[PDB]
């Protein structure tokens, strides 16, 4: 059916068939991983607002 | 087909590497015919021989 | 020319490129012609 | 109930019904032409005594 968004997770997509993540079932792929330098700072900066940057 | 005895039946076989148009295709063609399209399930639970007959 | 050119620049940068990941690449740049004969380095595997 | 008549039937008197007023409700989703889809309220005559002409 048209109109519909899907959202599917994993933690390792070595274990994903190729069949099942191609262009027209996943339009897009993104990597969420470990912290930055970047964001531990906008970690911090959100858990203890006020602080000195 | 029916002044040479041979029954009334034809099928068709696309195959490929997955995401090339073989359902997009299908549909594509279930238009230009104006027919209708049967989906079934092979691998189901209820399904028989007879059941597919 | 131009889809012959993005024809081209395609078949230079990958080998086996499907027809949906072009429709993805497509969708990625959605009226604008250029940007799509521009970043075909972007399909590379 | 076990005929595609059956089915045909149904729609002829949700379609043919005239002003029947002892309907009952059945929620589908419509596909527009714009590209979305939006809730259809069908009524289907509810068991009863109806009368045609
Ligand atoms: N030749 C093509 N022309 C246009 N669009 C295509 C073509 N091949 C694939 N696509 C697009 O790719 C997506 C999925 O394609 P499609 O379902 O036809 O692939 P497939 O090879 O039949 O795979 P599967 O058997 O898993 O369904 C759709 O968005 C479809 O429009
Ligand atoms: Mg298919």
């Amino acid at each position: 059916t048209e109109a519909r968004i899907v959202f599917m997770t994993t933690n390792y997509i070595d274990r994903l068939d190729p069949a099942l993540i191609r262009p027209g079932r996943v339009d897009l792929k993104e990597y969420v991983g470990y912290c930055s330098h970047w964001q531990l700072t906008q970690m911090f900066q959100r858990f203890y607002p006020g602080q000195a940057p | 087909y029916i002044d040479r005895g041979i029954p009334y039946r034809r099928g068709y076989l696309l195959y490929g590497p997955p995401g090339c148009g073989k359902s997009s295709f299908i549909t594509a063609l279930a238009g230009e015919l104006e027919h209708s399209i049967c989906l079934l399930s092979l691998t189901d639970s209820s399904l028989s021989d007879d059941r597919l007959n | 020319s131009l889809a012959e050119n993005f024809a081209e620049h395609v078949l230079k940068a990958t080998s086996e490129i499907s027809p949906a990941q072009v429709q993805g690449y497509f969708m990625l740049y959605k009226n604008d012609p250029m940007g799509a004969v521009h970043n075909i380095e972007s399909l590379r595997p | 109930a076990r005929d595609r008549s059956y089915a045909w039937l149904l729609s002829w008197l949700t379609r043919h019904s005239t002003r029947t007023q002892h309907l009952s409700v059945e929620t589908s989703y419509l596909q527009h032409e714009s590209g979305r889809i939006s809730t259809k309220f069908e009524f289907i005559p509810s068991p009863g005594n109806h009368f045609i002409w």
